């Protein structure tokens, strides 16, 4: 909050529309301000995501936040394949595997 | 009323800009597009093509040299320049660094029209005796184009490297209640536009404008066949 | 003519040369089966003129898939010291062959709490669901294996 | 989504019975180069192509669009197999 | 979307006219679907707070900001007076605009629940 | 020979493309569903798209 | 932490060593017994399938370092931790049925 | 690089739209802007409060009339009408029928520069010896106000209504991916635009184009506070 208000900002009023639904469904307790409500949202690993297409907000709110993930071995650059016409067993015209 | 236009810098790098007032939800249908186009199709530079005395490709490894060759290209990508001259799409650089010396952006060999916006990004930690040599011949364009997919042709051991565009870093625009005005439910349109510098978030905000309203001005004359 | 580009001396591919799937990187040559030519085939290489040479291409190409950029260069010659080939066998050859690949589309991708998944597409970084600091996401895993 | 499916399939008893219509008229299609139609240039197959657009020339598109209209006339023991060719191989180049 | 709020906020209540549940949802007394009762008439707020003549109507005032997408209206839908939720119309209207006649489809699903 | 597939050779392809349809199957092959036939559509990258209703 | 000591694939120091020449090829560390020992470096090496070997050095041109303490990286091995891929932010939301 | 714009209508009320070629990302840079300023703007017709002789509140029922009066009111929304001159941006209507009589929209009783373009409305039903008589006030604005927001009762009872401002009913663009010989990282982004009879839906359109452009055009003149 200290890099919104301080940097010169204030609440969206995406934000706000959220935070309304969330009062709704009970993420955000009432009576509490969205200062207190875009909190609550923010310890439940949610928070306020708005859409880079559109830039409208998104009706309830989505959990992100950095995670450990891997490639696999396994890559279509590799598996990937297609023939027309090959060589074949030399005891049966089949293909190979 | 009328639309106060208000724009509220810093530097070559950080920039704000605001248009209060707004019908509501009027912030938000105007401030994203500008956005989207903006991180996209703003016309940029970071290299194009590296090249080093003592290379043969990528992997190699320059003596007097702790890092490798394409952990380099990690900071050259990242590397801002601008060419002052709108005529120069296309130049060249050069670098010499020999000894224990730090070698950073700082170090390349000035030219006309070339600037770097960040003479503090390491290059390479060089040790006794390391001796370097460096020609980046640096093009602009937009976008991103891995070196995969442009091709260089300077010489047999020179390789082209990825390009990352659009000087601009990050953009977040800002829709809240403005006092600003005779009715309620309005916005105040603010925004956190960040840049490397090659090019100012004002600049930024104005080519975007005008690649915005061009492709908006292709709605002329349709045809009409109906069923 | 350019299909010869890295060969500089023995048949070899200088360090740090990209070849494509399709480009070749040794190259072996032995004598053909020598079989009289098919009677069109005949006249065929009467008319152009290219004689059916003795020997024929044999050198090994580069599989369709793995362009790379050569790095190792071991030759092993029949006649040197500390290498035994084959009993009857001439100088050999292996060379390495490497590439950077970035994050492709379909390449399977993991978590620590094994949940498999491969990347279905990609996203330009224009449209994304980013936040009020203006930072876009840069996955986006749907909540249906949870 | 083949347009005029749920009519395709209605209109013989099995699936196969089409299929096999289908395929001998597409056939009859090709080995005549589509001199043979008993559609319009409006109602023949439209492939939109860059360089111009041209009739679909996949055989199969061909025949599907065909039937829908029913100037076809198929079944079994039709006319003798012998004539059939002495007919239709001469009609067309 | 095609989900039905009901908040228990309003807990209902017994209002002699719309007016008392008029002012009663702007004063929180009331939520939005709470299922409330006018005189003799059992209706929630927004169950006459939104009354709209054709879906695309209600498809303008959600869109706008003024409602949300499933929550207890009033429309005037298929020569019907309906009662249901925006997203509820919805999704009929997609259902018979991707077959070519929204009647039959709305006919054959379950505009309830 | 090469990559050099020009446009030219790309439109060529799609016209023989449109129309007929390619067989896709994924084993195991328990359901004759298992194998379903669907529209070649040109696409980049290197994997393979399919309707996600049919996938099940 | 001990998972890429114990897996022996990164480089650390026999002894309380002293970086003299960094290298990106022989990582040089005159060792406080006196003696001038230099470990040369895997840099970019095949290995059994795809994924090369290779040996960051993340020691400076000069210092003392611990006996034990690491000089140079590993693959999967950042400053001496299992580094398998890179932390990154995710959303957790059906996009578009992606 | 030329991305045609083509349009294909039916009548002055139902068109659609396709601009095509565009690069990835543009064609919804474009939807969402021309999509809420098509529906929250664009000034029409906007029926607004309605009186009734012999009937006060809005759920008393009137005899010899089929039909109860919120029934009617909704039929006296969906209502389209325009203003033959720019001055009159508000008028008024009036209404009276007796006895056994069919009343349409037609039917209304007409005003001094108003035309009703939707001649054929079911607006009540009217039964042996029915008496009515009816005041509307058509009001000209965009977006949309219902009865909470906008108060009005000129005549001893009143009822508010509904304003149904912008003539569009709705938008729902959509993007694709078009090929084009080698690539196909184009768009080739449609609109589905809906009106009423006010505006045909190349007029909606272009009306929109210039609400867009308009705005577009406020990035002039910074007024500079650093930091």
């Amino acid at each position: 909050f200290g890099k919104r208000q301080g940097e010169g900002f204030g609440v969206d009023k995406r934000e706000k529309e959220v935070l309304a639904r969330a009062e709704k469904l009970g993420l955000v307790s009432p009576g509490k301000s969205p200062e207190e409500q875009l909190k609550e949202l923010f310890d439940l690993g949610k928070v306020v995501l708005y859409d880079g297409r559109t830039g409208e907000p998104f009706e309830g709110p989505i959990v992100v936040g950095q995670m450990f993930i891997m490639k696999l071995y396994h890559m279509v650059e590799d598996k990937m394949h297609a023939r027309s016409t090959g060589p074949y067993s030399l005891i049966t015209q089949q293909p190979l595997g | 009323k009328a639309p106060v236009f208000t724009a509220t810098t810093q530097g070559d790098h950080y920039g704000e800009f605001v248009l209060e007032p707004l019908e509501r939800g009027f912030g938000v249908t105007l401030g994203n597009p500008l956005r989207r186009i903006l991180l996209s199709s703003i016309p940029g530079t970071a290299v194009t093509s590296v090249y080093i005395e003592d290379v043969l490709h990528e992997f190699s490894t320059i003596p007097g040299v702790k890092e490798d060759v394409v952990e380099i290209i990690l900071n050259l990508k990242e590397l801002v320049v601008r060419f002052l001259d709108p005529k120069m799409a296309s130049t060249t650089l050069i670098l010499r660094a020999e000894g224990p010396k730090e070698v950073r952006a700082g170090d390349f060999t000035p030219s006309a029209d070339v600037e770097i916006m960040n003479p503090d990004l390491h290059i390479a930690t060089l040790e006794e005796g390391g001796k370097l040599y460096m020609e980046v011949r640096v093009d602009r364009g937009v976008g991103y184009v891995p070196a995969e997919r442009h091709g260089i042709k300077d010489r047999i051991n020179a390789i082209p490297v990825d390009a990352i565009f659009s000087p601009v870093r990050r953009v977040a625009f800002q829709v809240e209640d403005t006092r600003l005005g005779q009715r309620t439910d309005l916005d105040k349109l603010t925004l956190r536009i960040w840049t490397d510098g090659s090019v100012t978030p004002l600049e930024a905000l104005n080519q975007a404008v005008a690649i915005l309203k061009e492709h908006l001005n292709y709605f002329a004359n349709p045809e009409a066949s109906l069923l | 003519e350019a299909a010869l580009r890295d060969l500089d001396e023995e048949g070899i591919v200088r360090i740090g040369a990209e070849v494509k799937p399709g480009d070749i990187l040794v190259g072996r040559t032995s004598f053909k089966g020598e079989q009289e030519p098919s009677p069109e085939e005949r006249l065929l290489r009467s008319i152009f003129g290219e004689k059916a040479r003795d020997v024929k291409d044999t050198s090994l190409r580069v599989p369709p898939g793995e362009g790379g950029i050569v790095v190792g260069r071991l030759r092993l010659r029949r006649g040197d010291p500390g290498v035994e080939l084959k009993p009857g066998v001439r100088e050999v050859v292996r060379v390495f062959v490497a590439q950077k690949r970035k994050l492709q589309v379909g390449d399977k991708l993991a978590n620590r709490h094994g949940n498999k998944g491969v990347v279905a597409k990609i996203l330009p970084v224009e449209d994304m669901p980013h936040l009020p600091d203006g930072t876009p996401v840069d996955v986006i895993l749907n909540p249906l294996g949870v | 989504a083949e347009p005029g499916i749920d009519k395709l399939f209605g209109m013989v008893d099995s699936k196969y019975r089409l299929t096999v219509v289908v395929a001998k008229r597409a056939q009859q299609l090709l080995r005549h180069r589509f001199k043979n139609t008993v559609l319009e240039p409006e109602e023949r197959p439209k492939m939109r192509t860059l360089e111009g657009l041209y009739d679909d020339p996949n055989a199969v598109t061909w025949a599907m669009k065909e039937l829908l209209t029913g100037r076809l006339f198929f079944g079994e023991n039709l006319v003798p197999e012998d004539r059939l060719q002495k007919e239709m191989e001469r009609l067309y180049p | 979307i095609t989900q039905v709020r009901k908040e228990k906020k309003g807990a209902g209540m017994a209002f002699a006219t719309p007016e008392e549940a008029l002012a009663a949802y702007e004063r929180g007394e009331v939520a939005l679907n709470a299922p409330i009762v006018v005189a003799g008439r059992e209706t929630s707020v927004g169950r006459l707070k939104f009354v709209f003549a054709n879906p695309d109507e209600a498809l303008l005032a959600v869109a706008h900001g003024l409602l949300d997408l499933q929550d207890v209206v009033t429309v005037r839908y298929l020569g019907r007076r309906l009662e249901t939720s925006p997203g509820r119309i919805l999704f009929a209207r997609i259902v018979g605009e991707a077959v070519g006649d929204e009647k039959v489809a709305q006919e054959l699903i379950q505009m309830d629940v | 020979r090469q990559r050099d597939i020009k446009d030219e050779v790309w439109d060529a392809l799609e016209e023989v493309i449109h129309g007929k349809v390619v067989l896709l199957n994924r084993a195991p092959t328990l359901h004759r569903l298992g194998i379903q036939a669907f529209q070649p559509v040109l696409v980049e990258g290197q994997s393979i798209q399919l309707h996600p209703l049919v996938c099940e | 932490e001990r998972v890429v000591r114990d897996s022996l694939a990164a480089l650390y120091a026999e002894e309380d060593g002293e970086v003299v020449k960094v290298d990106g090829t022989r990582i040089a560390v005159r060792y406080e017994d006196g003696r001038l020992v230099e470990h040369p470096l895997r840099r970019y090496a095949r290995s059994n399938q795809g994924t090369a070997f290779d040996q960051r050095p993340r020691v400076r041109v000069g210092q003392r370092v611990k006996k034990g303490d690491l000089l140079a990286d590993g693959p999967a091995s950042e400053e001496g931790f299992l580094a398998l891929g890179q932390n990154v932010l995710v959303a957790i939301m059906p996009f578009d049925g992606y």
